């Protein structure tokens, strides 16, 4: 997995691969990594795939609460608050790495928090196999006061490092913008730079190659 | 160790130790082996001497080989002994006895050995 | 040692064009020792199909309680659970249990019922929804699935060729699997109707 | 890591490093180590990072309902609720804490939490990986009631010795200067301590 | 069989249209503790190869006595040892990639990555990879322990395949590795801000720069980081 | 695995199967797990593949160099021996070997060693080896007679083979007859396990539990 | 350790083993290794010393107590669902129950004899034979070529005769002979001369 | 403690002809999840119209390769240039393989010619020496995904011919190199999409008659 | 496994079982345990699978080279002296002989039998009924108790059987019988009506 | 332990504290950890006692071998044979040494060679337990050419501090100066270094 958070002069992009592996075998090749925590606030997961999908949705289900509740838009911290003490309080088993980012009335906001509850702030970051192929770029690249069209390039070619130079990272590229002033942007699959090539012949068997035993109408 | 060439060849092509070692053969006691139909017959010339416990000439070397020389006898002692545990060894290994061409090629095999052994007589 | 692989066994789906096809061994048995061939590890809970592949407790436990939650989804709800919702269901299911799971890998298919699309879902051990618009394996045999049925599929087969498709990759890939055979089943589901075949495959 | 504490003729000053290093990898290089758990008390973390932070952040909730309804805690009071948690969870949290702060009465105090979960009061404290390499140091040059300059340049020349020597310290040298006149932030870059 | 105990950090490498470039820190690490800083650890072999050497600096002084061996054995009863029995890039290479399989066969290993970076008589690019292990590779650009993971990704957009090589100059593969020293400092904790780089270049032959220094870092932006989430002030 | 080898008037049927795996990913379809020593005797591969091949390979040459020397070919029992001795000597250095040394000879008749590698050697009238043995003896106990003709003694190594490929995961693939005779082994062909199911399936009417 | 079931036409005969070994020395050679749940339902089990007989007692009364409260037998299928159930609870319990079973019924409203192997995982799977542990090594080669849907029980008790003489034969330990009992449309019999 | 063997990844691919005999390995080089070079030559010709290929741990597998590549030379000198028959070669590996039987080569190498009769050859060994001959063999981490598709392709298992009910198994025929090498592209890039250590390019070597040729073909580099 | 001995006053009787077993299965049922090392010297051994055998080849070798070389026949004290010496330098060899021996034997000289037990660590002792192994647990009870020096070989053979039995009623592992062979004035024979 | 040596202008001074610790207990406190490899070459011994006294003995037989036949040796020399002995031997000899040594054309080298057996020609050098805490204080105070009395001051100094925080250092303070005037020990007991 390679995932990336780098925030510009407006706001903060995440980007992240679409490639899923169990062991050395692709399960899926274009997995969605980036997940909503709320509206404007968006979360992407390295390590174990379950467990980044399920901490999230249970942790954007009581932000939407806690925003009802107070009549406000939620803050990057509430999340980050709400989902440290959930991976703290079971010690680490809760195998999810997470670059959490988003905008909320006080600003745009960038943190990761490690499975075991600790947390950073940041203005690029990187997680999963990829992380330090994928910070390598950000070192190199990133600077201050970067413009909406820099940062989503950056964060691009910070993945696209990761997807090259990393086994585990792969297939496609993820980004996700949000700005202070506007709705988030889901740019799925922004880049698609491992297109399958034609295959040489075509497998179409002729009906009736497979033998059958027994044949039957199935009732609904 | 000892490994001087005892045994070489003659100008004339003749390895005179091998020689040397028929005429010790020639002068020790005579041994005389007749087959038949079916039993071989060995028997042998002797030289206040203890029959009861002097060796005898004729040496089992298994249930079925018995093996008769004439020569030196201690020497004799030596091949019998190499024999006997060959004789068991093939049993040991093989679990057939060892046929009596199988023991005469081992048996004349040491004695070669011996004609081309540094250190050796 | 490995819960997944004591009783062996295989799924497969395939999607075509306004179908679906999921396929199975027939095989259960202890490690080395075949005991059943016929334990069939596809269940269908109305027009939506789980095919649940790993420890064969785990997998006759799992349909007794999606068949219970199904049952009550539909009389309480009063339709039947499409296999998008039936996915998340699966997903909470064996989440709920992250520190004490199911060692089973389970496989949605099916076509909702409303929007007549083909739908096919894919699940680790805790939950992980690998919905995919190709295809999806489990198993033991999910190595050689995946090379067979990364060569053999292509977009837009019809039911005719969907069946030739998914079963050539079964047969070839339980082949390959010392805990996968002893007959497999294909299920072809379409809008209209579901034709269930038995194949014809080696007994050893 | 390497975080230092030291008290001085009006206040007390804490410092650390920046880098958090997950083995030889430098997870992040800009890291803030010092946090605040009350206006006047702020508390410097080394160890584990997770359950340093988890006990911050309680810490922090302790003394902030403390306030609204004991008044305005002492060092010592948040020093107290650090050995606590410290301490009743020594088994499972392995945190070393440096608790410095300022009151009128007391001036500066400095109260260091090793592993163990005690707590011991000090003119001045260090801790981390990289303190190891400055104790002969610091104990040659640490005067009581230098000015804040002096003990600025003390604690430049300590850390830039940690950092020096230590694999799993350096970065910027990150300050917070507590005294009547408020809570300052200082950083020290690389560029600046580095060739004193 | 050994473990390591003072430790030299990544070599990187990369070869560009008329040579190829080496660059190594000077620092020998004692774990955590960055003990000794005056290590050279790119080791000149002729005038047209460079062994740059990771891994336990004991071993790393073995071999590079075994390398001196080399230079004197070839000039024994050899008078054109200097212009066309020399040691080539490829023969110091076979050398270090037997020693170091004929040691791990042994169990006996020695501890240590080399990077063995020069240009053959005929003018094509030598640079070759051999570990611990006797496992060898090359690459247009090769990286040795943690720069693998780092310079590698930064190296291979300059020169991503074969046909990249001839494209690439001297000043920009020189400033591919001086940027890719700079974030081996930023995010390697055992490394030096000082370093070692050598430049084998087929017409203006081997430029050994010693002591060169990392430059131009980014720190600026650490101010504006505060606590570690909540924290305002 | 699967091998047997079974003594009866005709001399010795020796029947394998031919899956090789490593692990549950079926490596081979098509392994050759006997091996051809000489002429007269048959090997048989078990457990470890390259012991059984390399050192009954090797065991062939000794063989060779009796029948030079002796000007007579090398008995069973003895060959066995020479190779359970080597067996032995590599004991507890890792070798893995369960084997069958099938030959006929003028003096000794139809004669079958087993042979491991705890350096065990057995003279037996029927062995099964393999994973799947447990399944061949259950067939070869019930049906095997001394009196079995060739005919039925090659369908009852076939048999025994595949009730043990049915039923054992780690069995199938073909089966490969070999019969031992007064002037040699003769081969009787590899028959695909998958093929010869139905077969015997319809002809007998067994494996009714097995649909088609 | 042996635990056989085979279904016949129109009864299942279930043999176990009558050897009760305690570490050194066989303790008793005449053990029944078998609960009747039904009046045409019968339980065989294998497995831990003492878990065997504690489940099939429990099993026993929970299957008793519902004949009762209700006046109405158990099919067998319904009788394995449970059964299966119990196992599965306690595989992932504090202390699983290690035991291995059989079930053998008459289904009085199918009229129509059943068979179920269910492990101590909870793996409930019908079968025409079946067997536990290493017992079904040995034995299905030879009910995979001998048996046939249509047997009689005459026949099924002589396939049972080869079978237990090949387990004598090949299996290293000593079982004593077994046991063997016929599920019938008349209830549970024992057969003395086997 | 040292652990004296590693891998490298990759994966090899032989397949016998009727008068032909391809070996093909990807060129990738791997060290866990990192990239080492994408295009390191796995497959080697050693002379005599033998291709030769150890996949694994890839210090053995040069040094075994290394090793053959050296016997070859000594068999010329030995039998006055005598070519070395396939079976031949395969017997003299098997020697090498098991010389160090308790220290193994943690290498399954393929070797493809062409047999004294001009039909093509592959034989395959086990890390410790048992070899056998085979008409197609993978090896390597993706020789699970790579081989039951062969089987399918190459031998037609499972396949039977329309309309006869799966009574009529689909007749072997003879394919062409063309034909295999096609299906060793697909099989190749199929397994780049799914295994992550296979990629960066395809190395086929050709053996027939007119002798050893070589292809390489681009994979995914992702 | 079962290695038995018993001395009476005219011969020594030798009992040991007839089976192999290798794993799961039982190999042979008939296997002699038993190597003459003698015409009046008779030795059974057990213990590991592969080192009985080539432990009881290797000294029947010696001993047969000693007869042929001395034409003499060691005293069965002589040769119990000579295996426990060999049990003695391999119990703390490279690879020891894991093999307990009885040996049997009747001295020409003294014209009486005698019976000597030495295990794998080379404990020789001279017993009037010896046992290896667990078979000792069940047998020495009854041979302490019916044992008397001067019985017949017939009585001894029938204290065989009641030790046999007791082997058979308690032991678990089936040893499908034992070969007995007694060894006498005469030479060895093997007893088949047993 | 904590054992130091020091070039300065006229030579090299070798040092090291006197106690030798086997865990709590000090199984002797007035040690000679000093040895004397050749009349002018010197060595420090840390780690295992066993391996270095072992290894002390054969260096110095190999060094008297090599006067005899090939006129005095160099401190270069002295650490060449040290580091075989270290290396080829480094997974049984638990040793970490520094060697010092004068001669008239190189004046006062300095070699150590820590446990993996490596060797590294140094100004200074500082090791042992007691080491680690003036790693800072020794390398902010070291100069280049200092006189005798600097050097012993910059020493009672530096093994002051190592000894006060170290645990398994302390005891009398042992020097030898190697210059050309010749061999000169000196010692120095608590009382005169513990109150700097």
């Amino acid at each position: 997995t390679t995932i990336v958070g780098v925030k510009f002069n407006n706001g903060v992009v995440i980007a992240a691969d679409t490639r899923s592996t169990q062991g050395p075998i692709v399960a899926d090749k274009n997995c969605a990594k980036l997940h909503r925590i709320s509206p404007k606030i968006w979360c992407a997961g390295a390590g174990t795939a379950a467990d980044t999908e399920a901490v999230t949705q249970l942790i954007g289900s009581n932000i939407e609460l806690h925003s009802l509740y107070t009549s406000r838009e939620p803050r990057v911290v509430s999340a980050l608050q709400m989902l440290k003490q959930h991976l703290f309080k079971y010690q680490g088993h809760i195998g999810a790495y997470l670059i959490v980012a988003g905008v909320d009335p006080t600003g745009s906001h960038l943190f990761s928090i490690h499975a075991h509850g600790s947390t950073d702030v940041g203005y690029y970051l990187s997680l999963g196999s990829g992380s330090l192929a994928a910070m390598a770029v950000l070192e190199s690249h990133w600077k201050q006061d970067l413009t909406k069209e820099e940062a989503i390039k950056l964060a691009s070619d910070a993945i696209q490092a990761g997807i090259w130079n990393d086994l585990g990272s792969g297939s496609n590229v993820d980004v996700c913008v949000m700005e202070i002033g506007k709705d988030a942007e889901y740019l799925r699959n922004y880049l698609t730079p491992n297109v399958r090539e034609e295959k040489q012949k075509s497998y179409k068997f002729p009906r009736g190659t497979t033998a059958v035993l027994k044949e039957s109408i199935v009732n609904i | 160790g000892y490994d001087r060439a005892l045994s070489i060849f003659s100008p004339d092509g003749h390895i005179f130790q091998v020689e040397y070692a028929l005429e010790a053969v020639k002068r020790g006691t005579c041994a005389v082996g007749v087959k038949g139909k079916n039993c071989v017959v060995l028997g042998c010339e002797r030289r206040l001497q203890d029959t009861r416990i002097t060796p005898s000439k004729v040496s089992k070397i298994d249930s079925h080989v018995v093996l008769s020389f004439s020569g030196l006898n201690a020497d004799s002692r030596i091949l019998i002994e190499k024999a006997r545990v060959e004789a068991q060894s093939h049993r040991l290994t093989l679990e057939d006895p060892v046929t009596v061409e199988y023991l005469t090629r081992y048996v004349a095999g040491v004695q070669q050995r011996y004609t081309q052994s540094g250190g050796v007589r | 040692s490995d819960p997944s692989s004591i009783n062996g066994g295989i799924v497969v789906a395939m999607t075509g064009k306004d179908c679906v096809a999921i396929a199975c061994d027939l095989r259960l048995g202890s490690q080395s020792l075949g005991v059943s061939n016929k334990f069939e590890k596809i269940f269908h809970y109305g027009h939506v199909f789980l095919g649940i592949t790993g420890l064969a407790t785990d997998v006759t436990t799992l349909n007794e309680m999606f068949r219970y939650k199904t049952n009550l989804y539909k009389l309480k709800e009063e339709r039947a659970i499409e296999p998008e919702t039936f996915t998340q269901l699966v997903s909470s299911s064996l989440y709920e249990r992250r520190f004490g799971p199911y060692f089973v890998g389970p496989v949605v298919a099916g076509i909702n019922s409303k929007s007549g699309k083909p739908f096919i879902a894919g699940f680790d051990l805790i939950g992980c929804i690998d919905e995919a618009k190709d295809f999806i394996v489990s198993g033991t045999a999910s190595d050689q699935l995946f090379g067979m049925c990364e060569s053999l599929y292509e977009p837009n087969l019809e039911p005719e060729d969907l069946f030739e498709t998914i079963s050539q990759a079964l047969l070839n890939a339980a082949d390959r699997d010392a805990l996968s055979g002893w007959g497999a089943v294909v299920y072809i589901i379409k809008k209209d109707e579901v034709v269930k075949r038995y194949l014809k495959m080696r007994q050893d | 890591t390497s975080i230092m504490a030291v008290t001085f003729k009006d206040g007390v000053i804490l410092d650390a490093d920046s880098r958090t290093t997950t083995g030889a990898y430098i997870a992040n290089r800009v890291t803030d180590k010092l946090t605040r758990v009350h206006d006047k008390i702020w508390c410097c973390r080394s160890g584990s990072a997770a359950d340093t932070q988890a006990i911050a952040d309680i810490v922090q909730y302790h003394l902030e309902l403390y306030t609204s309804q004991y008044g305005t805690p002492s060092t010592e009071t948040a020093a107290s609720v650090f050995k606590e948690l410290c301490y009743e969870n020594k088994d499972n949290l392995t945190a070393g804490i440096i608790v410095a702060g300022y009151d009128d009465k007391n001036k500066g105090e400095v109260y260091t939490i090793p592993l163990g979960g005690s707590v011991h009061k000090l003119p001045y404290a260090i801790a981390g990986s990289g303190s190891t390499f400055i104790y002969g140091y610091c104990d040659k040059n640490f005067r009581e009631n230098m000015s804040k300059e002096e003990t600025v340049d003390f604690i430049k020349h300590s850390l830039s010795q940690a950092i020096k020597w230590d694999g799993s310290s350096g970065g910027v040298i990150r300050m917070v200067v507590l005294t009547a006149a408020g809570v300052e932030r200082l950083i020290f870059y690389p560029d600046e301590y580095e060739q004193l | 069989t050994q473990q390591p105990i003072v430790t030299g950090t990544s070599v990187i490498s990369m070869k560009y249209d008329n040579g190829v470039i080496i660059a190594a820190d000077n620092l020998g690490s004692y774990g955590s503790l960055l003990r000794f800083n005056g290590v050279e650890r790119l080791i000149p072999v002729g005038d047209n190869t460079v062994v740059g050497i990771s891994g336990d600096i004991s071993d790393m002084q073995h071999i590079e006595r075994l390398l001196k061996d080399l230079v004197t054995e070839n000039a024994y009863d050899n008078p054109l040892a200097d212009a066309e029995e020399a040691l080539e890039p490829s023969y110091i290479f076979e050398y270090l990639a037997t020693v170091m399989y004929q040691r791990r066969s042994k169990m006996n290993p020695l501890w240590n990555a080399i990077i063995v970076a020069g240009v053959q008589s005929n003018g094509d690019q030598f640079l070759r990879y051999v570990n611990l292990l006797g496992v060898t590779y090359s690459s247009p650009t090769l990286a040795t322990g943690f720069g693998a993971h780092m310079a590698n990704p930064l190296l291979r957009k300059v020169v991503d395949r074969e046909s990249d090589i001839p494209k690439t100059t001297v000043q920009v593969a020189e400033e591919a590795i001086v940027n890719a020293m700079r974030v081996l400092y930023y995010r390697d904790a055992r490394s030096s801000r000082n370093f070692s780089l050598a430049i084998i270049d087929k017409n203006t032959g081997l430029t050994f720069k010693k002591n060169l220094q990392v430059e131009n870092m980014k720190w600026d932006f650490a101010k504006d980081i505060k606590g570690y989430g909540t924290q305002k002030i | 695995t699967t091998t047997l080898a079974f003594r009866f008037q005709g001399g010795i049927i020796v029947a394998v199967d031919s899956r090789a795996t490593a692990g549950n990913w079926v490596a081979s379809q098509t392994v050759k797990k006997v091996i051809e020593i000489n002429p007269f005797l048959l090997g048989t591969m078990a457990g470890g593949a390259a012991d059984c091949q390399f050192w009954e390979t090797w065991l062939g040459s000794q063989c060779r160099l009796h029948e030079l020397r002796e000007k007579e070919r090398i008995s069973v029992a003895a060959a066995s021996k020479i190779l359970s001795n080597l067996v032995y000597q590599y004991k507890g250095a890792g070798l893995s070997m369960g084997t069958m040394i099938c030959g006929y000879t003028r003096k000794e008749g139809p004669t079958i060693y087993y042979v491991d590698s705890d350096g065990t050697r057995l003279k037996g009238d029927i062995f099964c080896v393999g994973s799947g043995q447990t399944f061949a003896y259950g067939v070869l106990d019930s049906n095997y007679k001394w009196d079995l003709s060739v005919e039925d003694a090659l369908y009852l190594g076939k048999r025994s083979i595949l009730a043990a490929a049915h039923r054992d995961a780690y069995s199938g693939g073909s089966v490969n007859l070999y019969h031992v005779t007064e002037d040699g082994w003769i081969y009787h062909g590899n028959h695909d396990v998958g093929e010869l199911f139905w077969k015997v399936k319809e002809e007998e009417g067994s494996f009714n539990n097995v649909i088609g | 350790d042996i635990i056989l079931g085979i279904r016949v036409q129109d009864s299942v005969i279930l043999a176990s083993s009558k050897a009760v070994t305690r570490g050194i020395s066989v303790l008793k050679d005449s053990d029944d290794k078998t609960r009747q749940l039904s009046p045409h339902t019968l339980m065989s089990f294998a497995g831990e010393a003492g878990d065997t007989v504690q489940f099939a007692e429990y099993i026993q009364a929970n299957i008793q107590l519902y004949s009762i409260r209700e006046d109405y037998e158990l099919s067998p299928q319904a009788v394995s669902s449970f059964v299966r159930q119990e196992l599965a609870k306690s595989i992932r319990s504090r202390r699983p129950y290690q035991v291995n079973v059989l079930i053998g019924g008459y289904d009085k409203k199918k009229n129509k004899p059943e068979l179920y192997q269910i492990d101590y995982l909870g793996t409930k799977v019908e079968l025409p034979y079946g067997a536990h542990g290493y017992s079904g090594f040995y034995t299905f080669s030879l009910l995979d070529h001998h048996y046939r849907p249509d047997m009689t029980t005459e026949e099924g008790l002589d396939l049972l005769k080869l079978c237990v003489q090949e387990l004598e034969k090949r299996m290293p330990m000593d079982f004593k002979g077994v046991i063997v009992k016929i599920v019938d449309k008349d209830g549970i019999r024992q057969v003395d001369d086997f | 403690q040292f652990n004296p063997y590693g891998d490298n990844g990759g994966t090899i691919l032989g397949i016998a002809g009727e008068d032909f005999a391809v070996l093909a390995g990807d060129t990738r080089n791997i060290t866990d999840y990192s990239i080492n070079s994408r295009y390191e030559p796995k497959v080697f010709d050693c002379g005599d119209n033998i291709v030769m290929s150890a996949n694994g741990f890839a210090a053995d597998g040069d040094a075994l390769v290394k090793r053959f590549k050296n016997s070859v030379k000594w068999y010329h000198f030995d039998h006055n240039d005598k070519k070395l028959s396939i079976n031949s070669a395969a017997r003299n590996i098997q020697h090498l393989l098991y010389g160090k039987r308790f220290f193994p080569y943690y290498v399954h190498t393929i070797i493809a010619g062409l047999d004294e009769d001009g039909k093509g050859a592959v034989y395959s060994f086990d890390p410790v020496g048992s070899y056998e001959r085979e008409q197609c063999r993978a090896g390597g981490a993706a020789a699970s995904l790579i081989m039951p598709f062969l089987d399918n392709q190459v031998n037609f298992k499972n396949q039977y011919e329309p309309g006869t009910n799966g009574k009529v198994k689909k007749p072997l025929k003879y394919l062409s190199v063309e034909e295999v090498i096609k299906l060793v592209r697909d099989s190749f890039t199929s397994a780049t999409e799914r295994h992550i250590q296979v990629g960066d390019g395809l190395e086929i070597l050709i053996v027939t008659k007119d002798g050893v040729r070589k292809e390489f073909y681009e994979l995914k580099r992702d």
